[PDB]
């Protein structure tokens, strides 16, 4: 069931071909969204900015344990809200007027200055200081410095225009614009950069017009270098091997037929005879090429992954054996054979030659931890003046190919003998005699039969041309960090003998028809996926205490979940597959230790952790913009501080000291009717838990009716919401009193009162004025088009 | 290093805290034990001895 | 005793013994059967059952009859797992150390 | 009470392990390998008791 994944790994290479034209790198306009203040005045030169509810999510904690959870929960989903809306948008534009041979360019941003005659109730001499405002909004350029040591340093202009509006607002826009302009960073350095990353000369950027030289553009948060690449070894092989098998869906074996002919030509026995060389290349199929060629290829790059060979035989010897060695011995190059491999062969090729010793002696007396020093005192004796036979071996190869791609490259061993040139090169000497003939247990071979088997396992040299380029597009797509990796997978570099001598004499090598780009572009797929779940990690799970090594199995299912959902989106098939497929050579607990240290070392965690950080302690500050408050209070007959009567005409505000305090809602809520009753007799009660509550500011000309503030039903039991009434003290009515009859008509016995409300007065309008920043598109403009490689100019 | 990089670890907390709140109040009812029986023979072939 | 074959397989596929209750249900079961047992040996002493009026086979026989009446007549019948458990296994004990448990 | 106390079993089928013997034991057929005759050779009907 192992061929389910192969469509996978096709399918994705498919869908890799696909463009899909992602707009990252992109910047777009944006502008900066409007609140809602509603301010009044009472009298002559004092401003009421009434606070008004912004965001109304948040959900209390039943648990009660803890009263910092609602402040993260009502911070964490409002900036979830607010990231969707500037997504890959800066702020930009703004609402000017003009600037024409009157004063200079004016802002009219906030909400219009005339507009605040109807709603403050301005006198004549007032409406007069009207004017100046207006005309004194000038805007102010400036410079910042963006980008980090890694990247360049650069400077873009930015502007400080005036508005008028509530505090709250200027430093949720100074929230909003450190937030949103993390990580940027100008043409010019990152065409600086590109061209150092890429060294070769061929390679030409395209050159920078002057208009671009200083747009603006974003970057990633780190960059993929050697290191990331680096720490992926433990399972960089299966990479390797699924990246070498998805590629090359080729083979150029000359048919086996025509070497048959070859052979009984150089043959210099009678046709009707019998020689078992002829006899024992006719029993050879050439069906499984491709995996060997795929396994050769892999033995190449990696120098850990070394070919096994699997022996039917047991200690005795067949015919096919003795010539399948011999063509091994003869034509596989011994860099990309195993120790055991290699021994075993020599100790075949040596038992027939040698004057007394067989195979069962030579394999007894022998030990497998030392065949090293076997093999190459047999390869000794073989390269000596009685005897004399060619091995065949391979050198590196230093040549690439020209494409952009942000890692280094190695040398690796060629597949094949061939040393750029037809002649192949051998380890001793390229000349075939013996001084006696081959005996083992019988199977005589003549003298004359290996000379002539030496002339047909030659390459045929027209071949070269294709047989290079798969080889030079192979040594120019792969990391060369990846180069040291053990093994996981053992199956992956073994093969019988049959497949391997077939391979061997048919004289086959590697070939592909798709080009270069498309491995890096995989290549790169696999960083990044690997990069993303780094970075979950880093901004979610990182955290020394509390359950670091030394943790139960429990907690794995709660730990996984997060990187399965990471892995599960579209575009990380690859890694997905891969680690479904080989689980139980690489269980989940290595794969989780492994990503941990890759985020340890150091990646940043997000640009919307530190915000988030950021916006609790504003959340904490302020808590009427965000529709809730803590320790309501009970009492009958309450008393007013005095102190907000010069805003409002009734208010629900008191300043009653509190004793004999409730832990907490929902306690209040059930403990008995006529119990409750003495605990507001001996005084005022206070209720911790915080709640849900909405403001209603109210003119003197209707009223509300909430009268929900307590339910009588067998309990004073209290409401979910609790929405208090203000009436605003206006210009139009602020020397006459209220009777105070329509607040309590509605209200019961017991009234639900607050002790705590913050609310901002202004002595004179030119307080009302704000600031904001921006990005001056005149001269720091919004890139477009990102820097190319010039090709197909026309 | 923020309040964002603890997430995973108080909700591995919260879900053993909340695991032993479950089973403090979960009520036991004794369940009566039925099926013991002597069914656990050994075959064999005998040795049958001669003579 | 187990067989190799058996063993073997267990071993091959991933297997471990699986419960679906509670520590606190096992524990309110060991303690009902504990509270039988002991209420059924302090309901047995009140009645005389010496060795030497019956022989060994009778005397167990005048035993199991007590014991089934003094169930019958104050507990509510459920299973009386210590009963089951000496019924089912008296035939691998010579009886007169039956008699002695 | 061991008996009475623990219900069932919970154990992978043997088709799954014998695909994953086929997946991570690479061998051609008609080859003569014991191993993978001597796990198809198997069954678990008898789980609770052991």
């Amino acid at each position: 069931l192992d061929n389910v994944i192969k469509q996978i790994e096709a399918l994705s290479v498919i869908v890799n071909r696909s463009e899909k034209a992602d707009d990252a790198q992109i910047l777009g306009p944006n502008t900066y969204k409007q609140l809602l203040e509603h301010l009044f005045s009472p009298e002559e030169n004092v401003y009421i900015l009434l606070p008004i509810q912004a965001y109304t999510g948040g959900v209390i904690d039943r648990r009660d344990a803890s009263f910092s959870n609602f402040a993260y929960s009502i911070a964490s989903k409002l900036m979830m809200e607010l990231s969707a809306a500037t997504h890959n948008k800066i702020f930009t534009d703004y609402t000017r007027i003009a600037a024409s041979a009157l004063g200079p360019e004016i802002s009219t941003e906030g909400m219009p200055l005339f507009s605040l005659i109807e709603s403050l109730e301005l006198t004549e001499a007032e409406t007069s200081r009207l004017p100046v405002i207006q005309d004194s909004m000038v805007i102010q350029k400036s410079t910042a410095t963006v980008g980090n040591a890694q990247q360049g340093i650069s400077t873009i202009n930015i502007k400080r225009v005036p508005f008028v509006g509530s505090a709250f607002q200027q430093v949720i826009d100074q929230l909003l614009w450190e937030y949103s302009t993390t990580s940027l960073t100008t043409k010019e350095q990152r065409r600086q950069r590109i061209t150092e990353m890429v060294n070769d000369r061929r390679i030409m950027i395209q050159k920078l017009t002057l208009a671009e030289k200083p747009q603006v553009m974003r970057h990633v948060t780190t960059e993929i270098n050697n290191d990331l690449f680096f720490k992926m070894s433990p399972v960089a092989q299966l990479y390797i091997y699924h990246l070498d098998r998805a590629f090359l869906d080729g083979v150029g074996f000359t048919p086996l037929a025509e070497k048959q002919q070859q052979l009984q030509l150089q043959l210099k026995t009678n046709i009707l005879t019998a020689n078992l060389i002829r006899s024992a290349i006719n029993g050879m199929n050439t069906e499984s090429n491709l995996e060997v060629a795929i396994k050769m290829m892999q033995a190449a790059q990696l120098h850990r992954a070394s070919i096994e060979i699997a022996f039917p035989m047991n200690v005795s010897l067949s015919p096919e054996i003795i010539v399948q060695c011999f063509i091994v011995w003869m034509s596989i190059p011994e860099q990309l054979l195993s120790d055991r491999s290699n021994f075993i062969i020599a100790a075949v090729i040596w038992a027939g030659f040698s004057a007394d010793d067989s195979y069962a002696d030579i394999m007894r007396r022998s030990a497998r931890a030392s065949d090293r020093q076997n093999y190459d005192i047999i390869k000794a004796a073989l390269s000596s003046r009685k005897f004399k036979l060619p091995r065949a071996s391979t050198t590196l190869f230093d040549e690439n190919e020209p494409v952009v791609r942000r890692y280094q490259i190695g040398r690796v061993y060629a597949p094949f003998p061939v040393d750029r040139y037809g002649s192949p090169v051998y380890s001793n000497c390229t000349k075939v005699e013996l001084a006696s003939d081959y005996n083992a247990e019988g199977f005589t071979i003549r003298k004359d039969d290996f000379r002539a088997l030496q002339a047909v396992l030659r390459i045929d040299e027209d071949r070269a041309a294709d047989m290079f380029t798969t080889l030079r597009i192979m040594i120019s797509s792969i990391p060369a960090v990846w180069y040291d990796a053990e093994v996981v997978h053992y199956p992956h570099t073994a093969v019988e003998l049959e497949q391997l001598a077939a391979y061997g004499l048919t004289g086959a090598y590697p070939r592909t028809n798709h080009s270069v780009d498309t491995i890096v572009k995989t290549v790169n797929n696999i960083s990044a996926t690997y990069s993303t779940i780094a970075q979950m990690l880093s901004t979610i799970d990182l955290d020394p205490t509390r359950y670091g090594t030394s943790e139960s199995i429990d907690k794995f299912k709660i730990a996984w979940e997060n990187v399965e959902s990471v892995l599960n989106m579209e575009g990380n098939d690859f890694v997905k597959t891969i680690m479904y497929a080989y689980e139980d050579n690489f269980p989940k607990k290595d794969f989780y230790m492994m990503l941990k240290q890759i985020a340890s070392d150091g990646q940043g965690a997000h640009p919307i952790a530190a915000a988030i950080d950021q916006l609790r302690t504003i959340v904490y500050r302020e808590p009427e913009r965000f529709g809730y408050i803590d320790s309501v209070i009970l009492t009958h007959n309450p008393d007013v501080d005095t102190a907000y009567n010069r805003f409002f005409h009734l208010h629900p505000i008191v300043t009653n000291q509190p004793s004999n305090t409730i832990k907490n809602a929902q306690l209040w809520n059930e403990m008995r009717l006529e119990q409750q009753v003495e605990h507001i007799k001996a005084g005022p009660v206070r209720i911790i838990g915080p709640f849900h509550v909405t403001y209603n500011y109210l003119s003197e000309e209707e009223d509300m009716p909430a009268t929900s503030h307590i339910i009588m039903k067998d309990n004073m039991i209290l409401n979910d919401h609790l929405t208090f009434n203000f009436v605003k003290r206006e210009r139009r009515n602020n020397k006459k009193r209220v009777s105070s009859f329509r607040y309590k008509a509605v209200e019961m016995y017991v009234a639900v009162r607050i002790s705590r409300f913050q609310l901002e007065v202004l002595r004179d309008l030119h307080d009302l004025v704000r600031s904001r920043t921006y990005l001056d598109v005149s001269k720091s403009p919004l890139a477009t088009t990102p820097i190319r490689v010039v090709e197909y100019v026309r | 290093m923020a309040s964002t990089t603890r997430l995973v670890n108080d909700r591995k907390q919260l879900e053993q805290q909340v695991k032993d709140d479950a089973r403090i109040l979960a009520d036991a009812r004794g369940l009566n034990i039925t099926t013991v029986a002597n069914d656990s023979a050994t075959g064999g072939q005998a040795i049958r001895n001669v003579g």
